[PDB]
């Protein structure tokens, strides 16, 4: 809507603070009384480092001072605001601030309250104007397409300019988790002018907004004063911006569900001792305490230097898959098993089952020895391709063990083996169960009751295989299926094939996380002197 | 003896956290932790009993 | 209760009251039998009465 | 059947993910004959750098460089877009044919 | 009633299962066992009431 711009802007001075026991809101909405709680999350540790970020100018001497950058949105944010008058007026959350990527903005417009999340082509300082005690114009975009959610709630505020010492302190949490964004509010009355308050304050929730959006990034929309004329001149505010860490803290209610105090476990050993107890006043003598002083947030991964891409055009985009009676084996290693490749293939898997494994935590583990067998089915035959199933198929053609340790992949191929090569054939009466990975290429003549009748004409003997009446124009089922079974093997064994993780570099004497072939675990690494 | 009754699978696909963990989804993970965690305090609850 | 409050639970997490959500009052819940009772008796085949 | 917790493919990955301990129900059914004619509105996000969190979205339509970034123009090297359009139309085997 | 339940004699018909779920038994253990009563009910559904 018109945005200003400003010319020369002072640098901002990133002087910190400390925060003495704020940044606590209330965690859940389970209703309690009387009762301490031990609970786990992501809060403002105490005592910590709070950066702020001042917007007050002279008349001259000095630049104007706007200092709104790009704040990271990492894991959360506590953001208090010791403004006096109305300066600051809401926030900005995104990705990448540009109109190629959505964001949202929640400002306070004057008269209303505005959430909108559209394509915004931001200007270069976002603002909102007023001149003579009354709302002049609103300057925070330009552009705004390509959006469905917007809330305007009924509000009002009085933006006329005073002077002082600072006497209002509003404060927000700000986290979003599984789409909804949440919104904390507390405020109270100081009197400080340059520097944080101390004391203890809870957040209490107000919002919970339901748009899923990558937000990584953060800025805060202030606001220009003019004498009633064209040229516009900011006035005092200042407000801290403080980063969630994961950690524990010990929760106090009373008996009306409010929290009085709480403690911050891992500050100092008297809040350990309270943190182990479960209580607020601790007897004298003396107590043995739990670890809470460790905090590890280092990755390190160590994974073998094998770099070729690992043949999946050969196994799945190959020609004339034998028939399931004689089926075939393949050993595969020395690979990195990359299963985002198959993606930009036009085959699509209908199954997908893995057994000893979960699917998503492919990428991560790695095998020291793994096999591909791949044959073509009837189409409803795919479901006998399991441990402990009985058929055609699970009896006379390919058994599976129950403690089978692995995948089965299946895709339908009607369109390139039902005109040409039908030679698909599979094992009827057989006399006997066929043991797990194993194979009979046999054309022995099959006689019931007793074998060897030695010709096709006498009474009672049969050919065993049976054609596959692969052709197209037929229903699903009845239709070729082409099967790849993986089988994995973790062991002690030098592993063979491992999937795509980027290696970090070792660090020594540091409780960290570390990862050795797929061996996560946590503590730390010193240099050994075992055979 | 009672060190040596973290080697036991107590129903569980492996001894070790770290395999379970490491293997399987989130999900699927509590149904076999649970285990080793009750057969670890029932250890705990016979070493304070006698 | 809170304005927003629908169920109160206790120490040991049961519900002991409600709230109707016809009609805005709040109700109590309890076992409807709770509190010992005790059988004296002479032998069976002593006698009947107890 | 990737609409599920705890699984891996193209819209598992890139498109839509559900969270783990998801309550709630998912239906489908097979909708051939209402949108297949002349639609040509229907796509799904192929390369992305990256997995999409639970519950979240995102409406891009910038061009994909392969192993780097900011890519000019589709006739650069190693550069695709996006996003890749069902081909949807009547005639087609069940597997390929439009749910919702 | 009075039979001998082989299942291996319906892979020489032309119809083929797309569905052998099994509830408080095996389908593998089926060759094993000797019941003392079975039923058998059987209609026609639309396909995806299955
Ligand atoms: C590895 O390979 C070897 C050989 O390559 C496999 O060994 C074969 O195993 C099968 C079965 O295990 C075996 O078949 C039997 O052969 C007998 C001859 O030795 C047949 O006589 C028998 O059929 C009838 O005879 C039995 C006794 O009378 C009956 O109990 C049986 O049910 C059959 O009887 C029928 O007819 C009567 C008529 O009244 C009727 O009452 C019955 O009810 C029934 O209808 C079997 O067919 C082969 O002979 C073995 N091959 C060799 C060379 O010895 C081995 O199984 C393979 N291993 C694996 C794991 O697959
Ligand atoms: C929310 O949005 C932001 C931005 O829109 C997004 O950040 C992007 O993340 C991806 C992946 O995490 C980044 O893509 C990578 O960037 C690095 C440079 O930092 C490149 O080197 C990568 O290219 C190759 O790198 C290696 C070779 O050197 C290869 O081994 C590798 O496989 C790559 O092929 C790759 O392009 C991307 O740069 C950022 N974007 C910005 C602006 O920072 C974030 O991921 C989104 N959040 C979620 C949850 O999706
Ligand atoms: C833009 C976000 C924004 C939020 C989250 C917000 C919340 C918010 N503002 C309040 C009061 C208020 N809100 C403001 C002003 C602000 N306080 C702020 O959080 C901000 C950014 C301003 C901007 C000038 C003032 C002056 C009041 C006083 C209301 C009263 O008289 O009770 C209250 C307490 C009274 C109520 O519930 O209505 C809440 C919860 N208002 C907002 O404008
Ligand atoms: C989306 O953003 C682009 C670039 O950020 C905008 O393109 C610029 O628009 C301004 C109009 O003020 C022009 O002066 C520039 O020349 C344009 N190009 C560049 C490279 O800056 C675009 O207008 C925005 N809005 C849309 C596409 O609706
Ligand atoms: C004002 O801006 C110009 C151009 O950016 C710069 O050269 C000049 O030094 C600035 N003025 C001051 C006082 O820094
Ligand atoms: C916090 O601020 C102090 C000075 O105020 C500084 O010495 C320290 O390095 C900062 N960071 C941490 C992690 O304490
Ligand atoms: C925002 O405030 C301006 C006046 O400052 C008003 O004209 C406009 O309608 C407001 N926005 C909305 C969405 O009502
Ligand atoms: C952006 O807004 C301006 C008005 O400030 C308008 O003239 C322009 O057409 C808008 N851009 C687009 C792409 O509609
Ligand atoms: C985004 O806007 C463009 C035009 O600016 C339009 O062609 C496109 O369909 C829009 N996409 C969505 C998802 O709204
Ligand atoms: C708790 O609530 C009651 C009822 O509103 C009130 O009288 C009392 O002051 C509150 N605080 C305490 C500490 O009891
Ligand atoms: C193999 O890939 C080629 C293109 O690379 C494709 O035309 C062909 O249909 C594929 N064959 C399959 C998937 O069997
Ligand atoms: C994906 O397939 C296309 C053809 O369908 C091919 O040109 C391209 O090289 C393949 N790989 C990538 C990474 O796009
Ligand atoms: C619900 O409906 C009943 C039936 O008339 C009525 O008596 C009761 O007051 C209603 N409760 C409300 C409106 O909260
Ligand atoms: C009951 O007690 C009498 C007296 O000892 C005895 O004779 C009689 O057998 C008892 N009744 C039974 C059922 O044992
Ligand atoms: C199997 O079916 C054929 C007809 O398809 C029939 O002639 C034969 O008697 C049946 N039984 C055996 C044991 O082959």
């Amino acid at each position: 809507e018109g945005c200003g711009i400003l010319s020369n802007k002072s640098n901002p001075a990133l002087t910190q603070y400390f925060s003495s026991r704020r940044g606590f809101y209330y965690f859940d909405d389970t209703f309690r009384s009387s009762v301490r709680v031990l609970t786990t999350g992501y809060f403002l540790p105490f005592n910590s480092n709070l950066t702020g970020y001042s917007s007050r100018n002279s008349v001259t001497g000095r630049l104007i001072q706007f200092d709104n950058p790009n704040i990271p949105f990492k894991d959360g944010l506590y953001f208090a605001a010791t403004e006096r008058s109305n300066v600051i007026r809401g926030w900005i959350f995104g990705s990448t601030l540009d109109n190629t990527t959505q964001s949202a903005v929640l400002f306070n417009n004057g008269t209303h309250i505005v959430i909108n999340v559209c394509n915004f082509y931001f200007c270069q300082d976002p603002m909102l104007a007023v001149a003579n005690g009354s709302h002049f114009k609103s300057w925070v975009f330009l552009n705004a397409t390509n959006c469905t959610y917007n809330r305007v709630h009924g509000f009002e505020i009085d933006p006329s300019p005073n002077t002082g010492s600072f006497i209002h302190l509003r404060e927000h949490v700000f986290r979003n988790v599984d789409g909804f964004l949440y919104v904390y509010h507390n405020y109270e009355r100081v009197d400080v002018y340059d520097n944080f308050p101390q004391g203890f304050s809870v957040l209490k929730p107000i919002f919970k907004l339901p748009f899923g959006l990558n937000i990584t990034q953060f800025k805060v929309i202030m606001t220009l004063f003019s004498p009633t004329t064209s040229s516009f001149n900011a006035d005092a505010s200042v407000y801290f911006v403080g980063h969630l860490k994961p950690l524990t803290m010990l929760a106090e209610f009373d008996e009306n569900g409010t929290i009085t105090d709480a403690v911050d476990c891992s500050q100092d050993p008297l809040s350990e001792l309270k943190c182990t107890t479960k209580s607020l006043t601790v007897e004298k003598g003396i107590y043995q305490t739990s670890n809470f002083r460790v905090s590890p947030s280092t990755e390190v991964v160590r994974f073998p230097n094998i770099t070729n891409l690992c043949p999946f055009g050969q196994v799945f985009n190959a020609s004339n898959f034998p028939s399931v009676y004689a089926w075939e084996r393949l050993r595969i290693s020395d690979c990195v098993a990359d299963y985002a490749v198959l993606y930009n293939s036009s085959s699509s898997f209908s199954t997908f089952k893995c057994y000893g494994v979960s699917p998503t935590k492919l990428n991560d583990l790695c095998f020291s020895s793994v096999y591909a067998d791949y044959f073509v089915v009837k189409g409803d035959d795919v479901r006998q391709i399991a441990p402990a199933q009985t058929g055609v198929i699970a009896d006379y053609n390919y058994k599976l063990p129950d403690d089978f340790t692995g995948c089965v992949l299946a895709w339908n191929t009607n369109s390139v083996d039902s005109k040409s090569g039908n030679n698909f054939y599979y094992r009827l009466f057989r006399h006997g169960k066929i043991k797990p990975y194993e194979r009979d290429i046999s054309n022995v003549l099959y006689n019931s009751a007793g074998g060897t009748c030695s010709s096709i004409s006498q009474l009672g003997c049969y050919e065993p295989l049976k054609s596959y009446g692969f052709t197209p124009t037929v229903g699903v089922g009845y239709q070729p299926y082409r099967v790849v079974v993986l089988s994995f093997e973790l062991l002690n064994a030098p592993a063979t094939v491992c999937g795509p993780k980027k290696s970090t570099e070792l660090v020594k004497n540091k409780c960290v996380n570390f990862n050795f072939n797929g061996l996560t675990g946590t503590g730390v690494l010193t240099s050994s002197t075992k055979k | 003896t009672l060190v040596k009754q973290l080697s036991s699978n107590f129903g569980a696909i492996s001894s070790v956290l770290n395999d379970i963990l490491s293997r399987l989804d989130k999900v699927e993970a509590e149904v076999q932790i649970d285990r080793l965690i009750t057969g670890r305090l029932q250890s705990l609850q016979t070493y304070v009993t006698q | 209760f809170q304005p927003f409050q629908q169920f109160g639970r206790d120490v040991s997490d049961f519900t002991d009251s409600v709230r109707d959500p016809k009609t805005f009052e709040i109700l109590d819940i309890s076992p409807c039998s709770y509190g010992g009772v005790s059988v004296i008796t002479p032998g069976t085949n002593t006698s009947k009465a107890v």
